[PDB]
């Protein structure tokens, strides 16, 4: 997944 | 790269077309390998992964020195100290006389030296065979191709279709261990030193199972005693051949006893037991040591 | 050959200093925090998890990470490039044989192209020297269980989820080197497992005492009784696994009586 940062 | 001038080809192998090479401004010959790569799909492989970061801890006389690591957009070139060329080479030519027996004594002195340096900085070489040690003309020898070298700091699990070369695998290894130790490597040099004496190789098998049998017909089936744990390796069979021990004077003749005795030591069947690099060092084959320069 | 278990164990001790990051490091990046570290080592756990890779690949890749961000300054929205690739550095470093590139690029749900992920990677390796061999917890470990009276397989479990909870939270674990983490964890595992202290052998081993392992053990004991609570699960979750015994469940010891 694409990282929520 | 600019400073390198590339002199001519000295054979392929891994990595690709390695050339002998000059560099202009220090007049220094080096051997330049060079890496395409893939700037697309997998880019830079574990060969030079390895080779490189395990070479740029290992500085020794019988090490090859990686001397520089070039990069740029789509190459990478690799820069080594340079050596004409290898046992495998030199044996091939030294069929007919044999390498005297003084220089086998120096070159697997120097070989044990080498070794013993990777081992204890936590280096297998995985893959140690003629063609992989390489000399010069004044009777030095190194360790060469580190691309299968793997560091140890946890055990090395292993392959489970071993890749490295029938003729010099360990029969731990042919039994299907799953971890390598050190003791790997100090077979296959017992393997190298057993041929250099004889000028044949010690176990030529034709398949896996051949291998072993040539193995065991030679140094006698192995049992619990001889090698605790062994009807447990994972490739054990209870129906192998129980072959009685033939004499190891006829199997390589050359040797006196004390050449006998270390032979005999690095090709113990039981790894735990397989003498090390460091130890074999002290055997008394070593005490007339020389550095005699190969024709 | 245990000829060499000293010189390893003295040769790891040497390279783990030169294999350390700068302390300070997420200080002095202006863009990225502790807490998304966090989330990207907890990620990279799972991407383990997914393609069956050893325990090492993952610590060997978090060594790198913070190696490249001591030196390179990273916006967030690149974050999971250098992970990414670190992972398969580590992969192709320490793995029989590492996933293909177009794996690593699949797990990111393409927010980097295969042919970014390949240039990181050499950037990577230009930051790093490609001094790959970096000496981690899970290498003390290891060498520590060979001194066990007798080998206690939960202890060896749980010492290795400490040592990975570890990874996570450069919070406080990124000012002890590897080795002294490792000390703590098996400390703290035994303790929880048997009551039993840091061993004599090991003391004699690595030079370290009790005392000298008593501020990363408290820090790692803070962590496990927070465990439950932390914003990033998949060690945990990992640890649930038939596979090493669920220690992840046993309830750790409220005190340390140290």
């Amino acid at each position: 997944r694409r990282l929520i940062f | 790269m600019e400073n390198f001038q590339k002199v001519e080809k000295i054979g392929e192998g891994t990595y690709g077309v390695v050339y002998k090479a000059r560099n202009k401004l220090t007049g220094e010959v080096v051997a330049l390998k060079k890496i395409r790569l893939d700037t697309e799909t997998e880019g830079v492989p574990s060969t030079a992964i390895r080779e490189i970061s395990l070479l740029k801890e290992l500085n020794h006389p019988n090490i090859v020195k990686l001397l520089d690591v070039i990069h740029t957009e789509n190459k990478l070139y690799l820069v080594f100290e340079f050596l004409h060329q290898d046992l495998k080479k030199f044996m091939d030519a030294s069929a007919l006389t044999g390498i005297p027996l003084p220089l086998i004594k120096s070159y697997l002195f120097q070989l044990l030296q080498g070794l013993a340096f990777c081992h204890s900085h936590r280096v297998l070489h995985r893959d140690l065979k003629p063609q992989n040690l390489l000399i010069n003309t004044e009777g030095a020898i190194k360790l060469a191709d580190f691309g299968l070298a793997r560091a140890f700091g946890v055990p090395v699990r292993t392959y489970t279709h071993e890749v490295v070369t029938l003729w010099y695998r360990a029969p731990e290894i042919l039994l299907g261990c799953k971890y390598y130790s050190t003791a790997v490597d100090i077979w296959s040099l017992g393997c190298i030193f057993a041929e250099m004496v004889t000028r044949r190789a010690l176990f030529p098998g034709d398949s896996e199972i051949d291998q072993l049998f040539r193995i065991f017909r030679t140094l006698g089936t192995p049992d619990e005693v001889v090698w605790p744990g062994v009807t447990s390796m994972p490739d054990y069979k209870p129906s192998f051949p129980k072959w009685a021990r033939q004499d190891f004077s006829k199997v390589v003749p050359p040797l006196d006893e004390d050449g006998r005795s270390l032979l005999s030591q690095m090709l113990h069947y039981d790894p735990n037991k397989r003498i090390s690099a460091k130890a074999a060092l002290a055997h008394p084959f070593f005490q007339d040591v020389t550095k005699p320069v190969p024709h | 050959v245990p000829d060499y278990h000293e010189d390893i164990h003295t040769y790891l001790r040497e390279m783990e200093v030169k294999c350390k990051p700068k302390v300070g490091y997420m200080k002095k990046q202006p863009d990225i925090t502790n807490s998304m570290r966090a989330i990207l080592v907890d990620w990279l756990v799972e991407v383990g998890e997914e393609y069956k890779l050893q325990n090492e690949t993952l610590h060997l890749a978090v060594n790198y990470i913070d190696r490249f961000l001591s030196s390179m300054s990273v916006l967030r929205g690149k974050l999971q490039l250098v992970g990414t690739a670190a992972m398969l550095l580590a992969s192709k470093f320490e793995e029989i044989y590492p996933p293909e590139v177009a794996e690593f690029v699949y797990i990111t749900d393409d927010t980097y192209t295969k042919k970014q992920v390949l240039r990181m990677e050499h950037l990577v390796l230009k930051v790093l020297t490609f001094d790959l061999a970096a000496p981690t917890v899970n290498q003390f470990l290891t060498q520590y269980f060979l001194h066990q009276q007798p080998a206690n397989c939960k202890v060896e479990s749980l010492a290795m989820f400490l040592g990975e909870l570890s990874l996570i939270d450069a919070d406080p674990y990124l000012k002890y080197l590897p080795s002294v983490i490792a000390g703590a964890a098996f400390h703290l595992a035994l303790y929880t497992v048997t009551g039993q202290s840091w061993p004599e052998s090991l003391i004699r081993k690595t030079g370290y005492t009790l005392e000298s392992l008593k501020p990363c053990l408290m820090d790692l004991h803070q962590t496990y009784l927070k465990a439950p609570q932390h914003a990033q699960q998949s060690i945990r979750e990992k640890y649930k696994n038939s596979k090493y015994h669920g220690v992840s469940l046993l309830n750790p010891p409220e005190t340390l009586n140290l």
